Parts: structure tokens; sequence; C-alpha cells
């Protein structure tokens, strides 16, 4: 026997136990996000022991098999895998503090509720309550009173959560060998060993550093056009030349700016509107966005949705009967399981999440014909980024008047165009900065740069730098309002987010050269095209078989992310927001706030 | 002892309230018997029935020495190795099938039946054997499997491998790792009287 084929047979019966302790891990987890119960956390616990154990032996017995001698790749690939960064070794009494952090600051997010100061029985959650008032309302102290609210109920709770989070978080990376928790987080995207194709940990700072700043002049206009269309909605509350008030931003947070619409629309009277009335309207549901969903996919070659996938996902809030974690996320269990889980209203925003969603289980679907070790997306933009580009697809007013929700005789001219480039707008350019901040924040604060006693005064001075939004309120170091955002509560990476946005450009552009689109990239839509799905599905297929680098040189033709497509879309609009902003200022100074 | 004739029991096999592990497929011999190939319908929707070198059609009108019925369950994505001329780990280390077959495969969802919340581990399967089976061969052998170059002396370990695996059927598993049973007619016609007929 070789040592390539005693590696190939650790490998098969490896596979095989690993699949059934990954999806008691991945069932438990689901049951405890479905349903946030103290048995389903303990369950989600013991089914995680298991499977980290698990690891602990394999990543071990791994080592008896030498690299060198492994003139299979793909098994080679498989093995590298195995002893990669991963042991996760921790004491027993500090790795059940850590899971009491984590489901702590996990339950505390979705069940948070700020009650009546008068009447303590009536509450507002954050997914159903608080959520359509920082959506929909027009009132400056309630948006006000609910951006407070939440922060300083359920923000200043997770607060010391948070600081204890870190410090295991960092103990963890270091006995991996990493710099920080920021480093380990930064490795998703590490290439080593290929050359020309290899990318390092560092890299990845200064390329999204650098292509920020490339970013930089769109967004300072936009920034500038949205704050003299806010003059107008606020009589006094925003002056020219200060930052935006982060309470009046279309989301809890300012994640996106998608809710701004309604009053930034430039020609919004006469264009029909692009937005979700028409859905009301023609009583659509929660099962129409995703079977949409579903034929938008199909209709590339892409395959249906499985059986199971309807019987088993929760695409509606289940109610008051179980607490469920609303934030919409996909979910692969291995075994041929795949959900989505999603509290969907009917919003043209839910129709585009559920294409977002659907992306990742169409890749999860794509590469479940690898070996169960690379199972994955190439890295978390690329994950994050093909429910993006059919979204772009998804969201022209071709497809809509092709699917019945714009007239059936839409009048395409100038003008419409130009606001669906300002909505385009409004959710990807506006999450730019919003995403580098936090995440360099995060970095910053894994890494030894921001103190324990300000770490609210630098969250804040690069809110205004950056981002240019400021504060309201004053807040002290009792708060911690990055974790009032899912993702940082529920130890997600939030530079998936920044990669992917120009990750979906650059596909895009590859993908309407597939389908032969004519015009610029924003007329474009890759519907009826199984060309288009071809180059798509080829590459969604690979999963972590190949280097990113590779599989993004193979259908993009750069080896790196890029601005230049990005830019393209939205270049009819960046000489139009020049044209508007002739007598404003572009811009914004730190030194103004309203408290 | 009075001459009177049997009727084929097809309900024993195919309605058996458990199936064998395909490492360990039952077999049951029918002779001496009238068979109404009629009743095998209404299985699992979108089941399969594929036959080979016989016609299903014209099957209520012949006659063989002997039917053997064998069954076992398998996943989903399985089923297609249960056939003449295929390879895999079940047609090439628990069941398999010789190129000059002739008889049918019947085929059929039990998800309802074999899946269990926590997991049906009793269904097992043949993972390592040191060479392909012979068509209608059995092993049912628990040695371990010596992977490397070291001796095991009977103990699971380091390149010493169990040679069985449990599937674990769940209900909420995709239909590709769902539970199949599986039911293989084979009709044989020797140099003997035919003793097994339609009506
Ligand atoms: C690196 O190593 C790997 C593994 O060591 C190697 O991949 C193997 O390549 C050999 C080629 O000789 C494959 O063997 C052939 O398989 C043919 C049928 O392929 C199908 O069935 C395979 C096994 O059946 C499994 O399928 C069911 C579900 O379908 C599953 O539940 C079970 O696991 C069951 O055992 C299956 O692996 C295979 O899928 C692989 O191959 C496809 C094809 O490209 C690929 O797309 C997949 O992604 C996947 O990698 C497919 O589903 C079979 O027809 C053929 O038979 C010939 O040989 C036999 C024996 O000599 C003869 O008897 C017969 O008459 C034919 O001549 C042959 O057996 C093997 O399946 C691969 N295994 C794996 C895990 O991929 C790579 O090639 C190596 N790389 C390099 C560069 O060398
Ligand atoms: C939401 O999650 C809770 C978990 O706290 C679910 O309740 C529990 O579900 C389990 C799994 O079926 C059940 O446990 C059962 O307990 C009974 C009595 O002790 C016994 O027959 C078994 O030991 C069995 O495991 C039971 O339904 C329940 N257990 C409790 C409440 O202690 C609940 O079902 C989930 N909700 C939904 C809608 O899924
Ligand atoms: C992708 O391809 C599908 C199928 O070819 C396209 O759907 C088709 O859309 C046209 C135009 O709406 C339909 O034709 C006519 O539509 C009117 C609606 O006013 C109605 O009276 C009839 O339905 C009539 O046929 C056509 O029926 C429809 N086909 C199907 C199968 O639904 C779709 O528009 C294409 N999408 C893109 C973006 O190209
Ligand atoms: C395994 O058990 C099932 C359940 O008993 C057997 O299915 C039954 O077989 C009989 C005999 O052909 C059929 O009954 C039919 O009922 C319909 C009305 O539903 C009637 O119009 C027909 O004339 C006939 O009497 C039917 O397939 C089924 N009956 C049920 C499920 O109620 C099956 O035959 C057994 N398998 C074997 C191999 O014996
Ligand atoms: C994807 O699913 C849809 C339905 O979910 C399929 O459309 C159905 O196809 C069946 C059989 O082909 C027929 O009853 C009708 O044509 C459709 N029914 C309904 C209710 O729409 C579609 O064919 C599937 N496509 C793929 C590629 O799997
Ligand atoms: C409308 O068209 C005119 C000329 O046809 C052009 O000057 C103007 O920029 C267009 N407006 C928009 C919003 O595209
Ligand atoms: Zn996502």
């Amino acid at each position: 026997s070789t040592i390539e084929e005693q590696a190939k047979t650790f490998l098969d019966k490896f596979n095989h136990e690993a699949e059934d302790l990954f999806y008691q891990s991945s069932l438990a987890s689901w049951n405890y996000n479905t349903n946030i119960t103290e048995e389903n956390v303990q369950n989600m616990n013991n089914a995680g022991d298991k499977w980290s154990a698990f690891l602990k032996e394999q990543s071990t017995l791994a080592q008896m098999y030498p690299l060198q001698e492994i003139q299979n790749l793909t098994v080679k690939l498989q093995l590298q895998a195995l002893q990669q960064n991963g042991s996760s070794v921790l004491s027993e009494d500090k790795s059940k503090r850590l899971n009491t952090i984590l489901n702590t600051m996990s339950t505390i997010y979705s069940t948070g509720k700020v009650c009546n100061p008068d009447n303590p029985q009536e509450c507002l959650l954050l997914e159903p309550g608080l959520n359509e008032i920082m959506a929909n309302s027009l009132d400056y102290n309630e948006r006000l009173w609910a951006w407070e609210s939440w922060r300083s109920e359920v923000g200043k709770q997770l607060r010391p959560l948070y600081e204890e989070y870190v410090v295991l978080k960092n103990e963890m990376a270091r006995a991996n060998h990493y710099e920080d928790y920021g480093d380990y987080w930064r490795g998703d995207y590490e290439v080593n060993g290929v050359d020309g194709y290899d990318y390092s940990r560092g890299q990845l700072i200064e390329d999204v550093e650098h292509t920020f700043e490339e970013i930089k002049p769109l967004y300072e206009h936009l920034h500038a056009y949205v704050r003299a269309k806010l003059m107008n909605a606020y009589p006094s509350y925003i002056s020219p030349i200060g930052c935006l008030p982060a309470h009046l931003l279309g989301d809890m947070w300012g994640r996106f700016w998608t809710n701004l619409y309604s009053l930034t629309v430039p020609f919004g009277q006469k264009p029909n509107i692009d937005v979700t009335d028409a859905m009301v309207d023609q009583a659509w549901d929660a099962q129409r966005i995703f079977k949409e969903a579903e034929k938008f996919f199909v209709s590339v070659g892409l395959p249906n949705m499985t059986q199971g996938f309807w019987e088993n996902s929760m695409l509606t809030d289940p109610g008051n009967v179980q607490k469920a974690v609303c934030h919409p996320t996909a979910w692969d269990l291995g075994k041929g399981d795949f959900r989505i889980l999603m509290c969907t209203k009917v919003t043209m925003d839910d129709f585009l999440t559920a294409h977002h969603e659907m992306g990742h289980i169409q890749y999860d679907m794509a590469y479940a014909a690898q070996p169960f070790l690379l199972r994955n997306g190439a890295n978390e933009g690329f994950h994050e980024a093909v429910g993006e580009i059919m979204s772009l697809s998804a969201a022209t007013p071709k497809h809509l008047k092709s699917i019945g929700l714009l007239s059936p005789d839409f009048q395409e001219d100038n003008e419409t165009e130009i606001n669906f480039l300002l909505k385009q707008a409004l959710t990807i350019v506006g999450t730019l900065p919003f995403t580098y901040m936090l995440e360099k924040w995060r970095w910053m604060v894994f890494k030894g740069e921001i103190p324990k006693d300000q770490w609210m005064k630098k969250w804040w001075e690069m809110k205004r730098e950056i981002v240019g939004v400021v504060e309201p309120v004053p807040h002290d170091e009792t708060y911690c309002d990055p974790a009032s955002l899912f993702h940082v509560s529920n130890d997600y990476s939030f530079i998936r987010y920044y990669t992917r946005t120009l990750y979906q450009f650059q596909f895009q552009e590859a993908l309407c050269q597939a389908a032969k689109h004519e015009g610029p990239l924003h007329k474009c839509d890759i519907s009826n095209s199984t060309e288009a799905g071809q180059k798509l599905f080829n590459m969604l297929r690979l999963g972590k078989s190949e280097p990113w680098t590779l599989a993004l040189e193979n259908v993009v033709g750069a080896k790196n992310m890029n601005v230049r497509p990005l830019l393209n879309y939205f270049e009819p609009l960046f000489t139009w927001l020049k044209d508007q902003n002739k007598n404003s200022f572009v811009g914004w100074s730190t030194d103004w706030s309203p408290y | 002892f009075p001459n009177i004739t049997n009727l084929c029991p097809f309900d024993e096999v195919f309605n058996a309230t458990t199936f064998a592990s395909v490492y360990a497929w039952n077999r049951k011999r029918i002779s001496n018997c009238v068979a109404d190939y009629s009743v095998l319908y209404n299985f699992a929707p979108f089941f399969a029935f594929k036959c080979y070198g016989v016609s299903p059609t014209k099957l209520n009108d012949l006659c063989f020495t002997n039917v053997y019925a064998d069954s076992f369950v398998i996943r989903g994505n399985e089923v297609s190795q249960i056939a003449p001329g295929q390879t895999g780990n079940i047609a090439d280390y628990n069941y398999k099938l010789p190129d000059d077959f002739t008889g049918c495969v019947i085929a059929w969802n039990s998800n309802k039946l074999d899946s269990t919340v926590g997991g049906n581990y009793n269904y097992r399967y043949r993972l390592f054997r040191k060479s392909k089976l012979k068509p209608f061969e059995r092993d049912i052998s628990t040695e371990i499997y010596q992977a490397g170059n070291k001796p095991c002396n009977g103990v699971a370990g380091v390149n010493c491998y169990f040679p069985l695996q449990s599937y674990g059927f769940r209900p909420t598993y995709g239909v590709g790792h769902q539970p199949y049973r599986v039911v293989v007619l084979s009709f044989e016609l020797l140099h003997a009287p035919a003793t097994v007929c339609g009506p």
C-alpha cells in the first residue's frame, strides 16, 4: 500500500463520518435559530462539541500522510484542508464560556425587546416592530426614539459580553497561529503554493483600502445629493456641510440607503415607481416571491429548488409560538438538505433578498458534487455575490416589466433610467463605506489598537470620518453600537459584503458578454440565457477546489478584485450627480453634531 | 398429499415491515405457485420498474422453473447501480448483477418507512472490500479491512477500518440520500418442468 492509497481510504472513511456529524451539528443549529429555547441551546452545544472533538482527532491523524508524495491533487487538497488552522483547541472551561457568550449575544439580538416606559406588557422586537419604524417612518422624534432605545437597552446588554468575546476569540486565533481573530477571518482569502495566483492575508487590507479610495469620489457625490433631498424632508435638522444623522438612513444602522428612495427620486412623479406597491396590489405572497426567484435561476439552466426545500424552510415569521432568528440566511446541512430562514415581508427589498439567499443555495447545490472537505465558496465574497448578480438583472425595469410588476407598456426614457441607477446606488454604493468602516473597526479592535475605555469614541470618530454619519445622541462606553447589528453580535465576518460588491459587477460584466448584451451594463438582463448560466455554473461547481484568484481569472480575466466594472455601471449616474451638486458642497467635516 | 397450487408469496417480500441491509441481502425462492405480477404497482411516486431480457407486460403469460426475489435497502443515488454493467460502492461490494441478467428491478422511495429523526443506523452497507463481488455473491464478514501495511489483529484503528458503514437515514434528507426499498426479481428457465406460471 502506498501512502496515497492509504490517504484516499482515510479520506473515504473520514467523509462518511464527517457528513453525519456535520448534519447533526447543522440540524441542531437550525433548531436553535428557528426556535430559541434553553433546551435547543444545549442540544446545539452538545452537537457542536461532538463535531469539534471529531475534527480534533481527525486533523491529528491526517498528519500521518506527507503531502510531498500525493500525486493526485484533489487528494492533496482534502488533506491540506483537514490539517489547516482549524484546531480550535480551547480548554473545556474556556470553550464552554465562549459558547455561553455566543449563545447569549445570539439570543439577545433576536429576542431583545424595548418596552413602553409606562406599560411593560406592550413591547417592540427589532424584527417586526422597530424595523418597520426605521424603514417607513418620517417623524424625526419617532426615528430617534427607536434608534436610541435599541442601542440603550439591548446595546448596553451586549457590551460586557462582547469584551470577553474578543479576549476569547483572540485567544483561539493565537493558538491557531494567527495574529488575532481579525487575521483569522482574513485567512479566508489566503492562497499560497500556487505561483502567480497566491494571495496573502495582509494583501486584502491593502486591496480593500486602495479599492475603497477609488470609490470615495462616487460615494461623496451621492452623499451630497441625498443630503439636499433630506434637507427638504427635515426642516432644520441637517446643515449643508455636516454629517448625516444616523437615525434617518433607511434602516436601523444605515447599512443600506434603499428606503430613502421615496425622498430622493430624481424624477419621482412622472416616471412610474419601480418599487413594492404593485406586489401588494397584485396580492403577492411570500411563496410567489421565492417561486419567482426560483423561476429566474431555472431560466439560465440552473435546477429547481428541491422538494425538501419547500417542506423544510422557514420563509415567513413563525409568530409568537417560537422565537426565531429572522435575519435572512441560507443553510446547507448536507445530505441534500437545503433551507432558507427568512421572515419575508411583501417588499421589493424582500423580493431581491430572496434572489440573494437562493443564490447561496444554488451555489451550495452546485458544489455538492465536490468531496466533503472542498464544499465551500471560493471565498466568502464569492458566496455572498452569486445572488447579487441575479439581483442586478432582476432589479432592472426590463425584467420587472416581463414579470408583471410594471405596466405592460413601459416607457423606458432617459429619465426612468436615472431613477433606476439612483436606487441601485442607494443600496450598492451606500453600503460600501458602512461595510469598510465597520470591519476596519473590528480589525482595529481585534488587533490591539482600540482600548476598552474608548471603544465608542473611536467607532463614531470613524463613522463621521469615513462614512459621513454622526451620532444624534452622545454615547459613552457603556454602549456597544456595532453589536446592535446582526452580523456583529452573531459572529459573522462583514468584509464579505465589500469584496462581493466588486465581485458582482466583475461577474455581471462577463456574464452580459456571454448573453451578448449590447448597451451599458445597467440595461442587461441575463434571464433566458442558458449560455450565461453555463459560465456561472462551471465556477460554482468548483467549490474550494481551485483558488479564488484562478476561478476569478477564468471567468472575468482578472486574478484580483477590481473597481472598473462597478464604476462603468454607475457612470451615467456619476456624471449626472456632478450636474446636480453644482451649487452644493461635496464632502463633510467632522466638527458638526446635533448633540 | 393433494394436488393444490399455492399463490406465490410476493407479499412476504414486497410488504416486509423491515428490509435487509444491502450487504446481507435477503433471497426468497418462489416456486410451485401461480404468480400474478399484476399486483406490483402503486409504489411511492416515481418509483423504478426496470426489466432486462424479459417483458413485464407479457409476464402474466410466462412460465419459469424458479423465480428469485432479492430484497434490500439502499441510498437514493445508488439505485442506478442495481442493473447489469454497473460500478459503484453497491455494485462492486454489496450486490452485483450479471450482464446476462434476465429479470426486473423494482425500487421505490421508503422515506416514510425507514427514516428516523434520530437517524436509522440499522441499515448498513460494505464500504471496503479486498476485491469486487462476483455476480449474486453475498459477503457478511465483519473482518477489519486492512488499509495499511500493518496487520490489524481484528482491532479497528489507524489504517484499520471496520468495513461496514451505516446510512443513518433521517426524513429531512434529500431524495438522493433517502432510503429506497429494492426488490430484484430473477426469472430462471432451466431444463426442468416450469413450476411458476401466471394466470
Ligand atoms: C484522484 O482520485 C480520485 C479518486 O481516487 C479519482 O476519481 C475516480 O476516478 C475513477 C476513474 O477510474 C472513477 O471510477 C470510475 O467510475 C465510473 C462511474 O462514475 C460514477 O460513479 C462513481 C462511483 O459510484 C458512486 O456513485 C454513487 C452516486 O452516483 C455514490 O453514492 C457512491 O459513492 C458510488 O460508489 C462516482 O465516484 C463518479 O463520480 C465521480 O466521477 C465523475 C465523472 O467525472 C465526476 O464528475 C464526479 O465529480 C466524481 O468525481 C460517478 O458518479 C465507472 O463507470 C468507471 O468504471 C470503469 O472502471 C471499472 C473498474 O476498473 C470497470 O469495471 C468498468 O468496466 C469501467 O472500465 C470507473 O469505475 C471513480 O469513481 C472516481 N472517484 C471519485 C471519488 O471521483 C480521480 O480521477 C483522481 N484524479 C486524477 C487526476 O487521477
Ligand atoms: C421548539 O423547541 C422546543 C425545545 O425546547 C421543542 O419542545 C421540545 O421538543 C422535543 C423534540 O420533539 C420534545 O421533547 C419530548 O419530551 C417529551 C416529554 O418529556 C418526551 O416524549 C421526549 O423526551 C421528547 O424528546 C418536546 O416536544 C419538547 N420538550 C419540552 C418542551 O420539554 C418544540 O417542539 C419546538 N417547537 C417547534 C414548533 O418545533
Ligand atoms: C424569458 O422567456 C419567457 C418565455 O419565453 C418570457 O415570457 C414571455 O413573455 C411574453 C411577454 O410578456 C409573453 O407573451 C405575451 O404576454 C402577454 C402579457 O401582456 C400575454 O397576453 C401572453 O402571455 C402573451 O403570450 C409570453 O407568454 C411569455 N412566455 C411564457 C412562457 O410565460 C419572458 O418575458 C422572458 N424574459 C426576459 C427577461 O426576456
Ligand atoms: C402489499 O400490501 C398492499 C396493501 O394491502 C397490497 O395492495 C392492495 O392490493 C390489492 C390487490 O390488487 C388492491 O386492492 C384494490 O383496491 C381497489 C380499490 O382501492 C379495487 O378497485 C381493486 O379491485 C383492488 O381490490 C390494491 O392494489 C391494494 N389495496 C389497498 C392498498 O387497499 C399489495 O398487493 C401488497 N403487495 C403484494 C405483493 O401482495
Ligand atoms: C421547475 O418547477 C416547475 C414547477 O415547480 C416546473 O413546472 C411544472 O412542470 C410540470 C411537469 O413538467 C407541469 O405540471 C407544469 O409544466 C409545471 N407546473 C407548474 C405548477 O408550474 C418546471 O418544469 C421545473 N423546471 C425544471 C428545470 O426543473
Ligand atoms: C434626457 O434627455 C436629454 C436629451 O435627450 C438629456 O440632455 C438629459 O440628460 C436626459 N436626462 C436624463 C435624466 O437622462
Ligand atoms: Zn448572504
